């Protein structure tokens, strides 16, 4: 059975920063991309980036909204996936997704139930 | 910057009833290599995580419901729920995958 893992986040003081996890199990991890989006309170999902899978050598891509203060990297020694926010706003006070992705469907097939982060002094 | 501007913002029907929903982009997702349109549908329960309903445009991912009809190409695409079941009360994304990932807006459905 496939499995996401999302995990790590709570409240955060603004400025700061948070590590995210993301788990996985059921299918082959490196053979994927992995995103994270994420949802405020009440608002669309929005895209962060990706990590590609082997054949693309697992490089990074972001959105422009979050290049330069959010990083993307993988353990694929253990399957698990990280998000690194930085400088963060209560605009990124939100639920981050981590979601199976990559070139066979072009879409997000899998999703965890999600991470919280609330950004507030 | 691809946008994709969905229609409408919300709507209310009642079960069983005949709808559809309509997503128009800033930028002609149709890959001619594969010659395929790069948009996908996803539904996201109240409260729960997302969940991809369609790629490709028209393509139903597995397990999903012959109700829900993914059309269009190009700039403009559309989805269909034939006879609305209680299960589909949510919110509908469209997503690019031409260039990176672009979410939409989405469609709020009611059921009355
Ligand atoms: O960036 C990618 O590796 C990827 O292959 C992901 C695909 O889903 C699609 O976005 C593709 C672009 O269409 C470029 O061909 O890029
Ligand atoms: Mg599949
Ligand atoms: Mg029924």
């Amino acid at each position: 059975e496939v499995k996401l893992v999302e995990s790590g986040g709570g409240l955060v003081q603004p400025g700061g920063s948070l590590r995210l996890s993301c788990a996985t199990s059921g299918f082959t991890f490196t053979d994927y991309y992995m995103s994270w989006v994420r949802q405020p309170p009440g608002k669309a999902l929005e895209w962060l980036g990706f990590i590609r899978n082997k054949a693309k050598g697992y490089t990074v891509e972001y959105s422009a909204s979050v290049k330069g203060r959010f990083t993307i990297s993988r353990d694929n020694s253990q399957s698990i996936l990280y998000l690194q926010m930085n400088t963060l706003r209560a605009e990124d006070s939100a639920t981050y997704y981590c979601a199976r992705d990559g070139y066979y469907v072009d879409a997000m097939d899998y999703w965890g139930q999600g991470t919280s982060v609330t950004v507030s002094s | 910057d691809i946008v994709l501007t969905q229609s409408p913002s919300s709507l209310a029907v009642s079960a069983g009833e005949r709808v559809t929903m309509s997503c128009k982009s800033s930028q002609s997702l149709f890959k001619s290599r594969n010659q395929k349109n790069y948009l996908a549908w996803y539904q996201q329960k109240p409260g729960q995580s997302p969940k991809l309903l369609i790629y490709w445009a028209s393509t139903r991912e597995s397990g999903v419901p012959d109700r829900f009809t993914g059309s269009g190409s190009g700039t403009d695409f559309t989805l269909t729920i034939n006879g609305v079941q209680a299960e589909d009360l949510a919110v509908y994304y469209c997503k690019q995958s031409y260039n990176l990932r672009t979410f939409g807006g989405g469609t709020k459905l009611e059921l009355k």
